[PDB]
């Protein structure tokens, strides 16, 4: 029976770290990431931003980031002029890039598939473009970009993401206002980035989620939103992004919990099934992953929530306004909606737990047998 | 978040007229007012005229009487009819707008701007 409880722990470790659809742990990690991505999708469009490379006022700089959830648009336009970036002001281009890099990694990797928690070496390619226009816009220039000839230049660097080496290609292309194809009859510069080999693992995407929500909180720019004529309303319609203190806290807390959940994965790996220690460490780990998963579910669950934050979840974050679109998907109508499968993931997380009851008792059983043995 | 693009600038005779245009796009819901600045190569920039969501207009003494501000809400377009032009009107005219961040501030300057269009009289 000591050995039956070990086959049981082996079996349930596999259900937790090898499986996905039916892993509480997996769904909890997904829910934390999607909640973060969903947050930006909801408010990104309402956020002001502009300035030059050094976060100063610019009087002419318009900088546009593609595959971003903007107002009636697949780009976010950072074109606020004459006031310097800062707290309760426009987000700076420095910050917006940090946020945009993270957003692009998350949407591409979610699009591709988060692997199971044990699967830890997977990678993904991420490509993303932004433009600069306006005399005085240094946001696409050598200084900010690394590329010698702004006019067609291309640099290949290595950078490190989650302690892994990522080969980055940057290229720069000016499109003259006279150019055949340029309808916006304004000169602009287009910067493409390709990140070859980005980590696509539960852990890494959680760091990206972390950087996303925490670049927002810290930069704390001004926003103003527009309500739809029907359906849930957001009031007040104007303020500072870090003023969403409850949403941000909960999202922070689910990322932390999911991170704590990933650490328990190695304890399990380090003790596949005197040995009593390992049995205990493995069993306790499994119990902790289930405790943290239920907790991630409870945090964002509409039945535990109340006015205002409840409203933000049920009416905005857990929805998609895209027209009727897989996980990574940005349209002219993503804005003011999460479009990150938050309704569905909350569901699946709570269901994987419903269907994890026998495993919860087998894990609990082995906990005692193991603890007993240890003493 | 808002983008503004002017047109209609050109060469004009003293006495004549021009209508300037501005196509606005983006977060138009967030604007509390729109308007026109100008700057001559030598001079300071000058606020020419404004129009504030109630259809309430301001004009600089210097253009008051000669120039009309006006919008077409349906096509998201801002106009500036300029009559009886004098050579002292030669300048870059900029389309501009004020976001709702500027609500309580009466003398803040517009936080969105076009790339300007040239009017030489």
């Amino acid at each position: 029976a000591i050995n039956a409880a070990r086959e049981n722990l082996g079996a349930s470790a596999k259900n937790l770290i090898g499986d996905t659809k039916n892993s509480p742990a997996y769904q909890a990690v997904l829910l934390a990431i999607n909640a973060a991505v969903g947050f930006w999708n909801v408010l990104g469009y309402a956020t002001q931003c502009g300035g030059n490379a050094n976060g100063q006022e610019s009087t002419s700089s318009t900088t546009i980031f593609n595959n971003e959830p903007g107002y009636r648009s697949t780009s976010i336009t950072c074109s606020l002029n004459r006031y310097k970036p800062g707290y309760y002001g426009p987000m700076s281009i420095e910050n917006f890039k940090k946020l945009n890099e993270a957003y692009q990694i998350l949407q591409t990797a979610l699009n591709k598939g988060l692997p199971a928690l044990k699967e830890n070496n997977g990678t993904v390619s991420v490509t993303y473009t932004y433009t600069c226009s306006g005399e005085g816009n240094d946001n696409c220039s050598k200084k900010a970009t690394g590329v010698s000839d702004q006019n067609g230049g291309t640099k290949t660097k290595t950078q490190t993401i989650d302690g892994k080496t990522v080969t980055t290609t940057i290229s720069s292309k000016v499109v003259d206002s006279q150019a055949k194809g340029n309808t916006t009859r304004v000169s602009y510069t287009e910067i493409t980035n390709k990140l070859d080999g980005v980590p696509d693992s539960a852990q890494a995407l959680l760091a990206q989620a972390s950087t996303l929500i925490n670049t927002i909180n810290t930069a704390c720019p001004y926003f103003s939103v527009t309500n739809k004529s029907g359906g849930p309303q957001m009031e007040p319609t104007r303020g500072k992004l870090c003023g969403f203190t409850e949403e941000i806290s909960a999202i922070q807390k689910m990322i932390t919990d999911a991170q704590e959940l990933v650490n328990q994965t190695s304890v399990i790996n380090e003790h596949e099934q005197s040995f009593a220690q390992g049995m205990l460490a493995n069993a306790s780990a499994q119990a902790k992953m289930l405790n943290l998963a239920h907790q991630v579910g409870q945090t964002i669950n509409p039945d535990n929530l109340t006015g205002t934050f409840k409203n933000f979840v049920t009416g905005f974050l857990a929805t998609c306004n895209n027209k009727s679109s897989p996980p990574g998907t940005v349209t002219t109508q993503t804005f003011a909606s999460g479009c990150a499968y938050v309704e569905q993931t909350i569901t699946n997380l709570n269901n994987s737990i419903a269907h994890f009851g026998t495993q919860e008792q087998q894990i609990q059983q082995a906990e005692n047998i193991a603890d007993t043995l240890v003493n | 978040q808002v983008q503004l693009q002017e047109s209609g600038g050109g060469l004009v005779q003293p006495g004549g007229s021009l209508r300037l245009s501005c196509a606005a796009s983006g977060s138009i819901y967030s604007l509390i007012a729109m308007g026109w600045y100008r700057q001559a190569p030598g001079k300071e920039h000058e606020l020419v005229a404004t129009i504030s969501s109630g259809s309430t207009t301001y004009y600089a003494d210097s253009v008051k009487g000669r120039f009309t501000i006006s919008r077409d809400n349906a096509k998201n377009t801002l106009y500036l009819q300029m009559n009886s032009l004098k050579p002292e009107d030669t300048a870059m005219y900029y389309c501009a707008a004020y976001s709702d961040r500027l609500t309580d501030c009466s003398n803040c300057e517009a936080d969105y701007w076009g790339q300007g269009t040239q009017v030489t009289v």
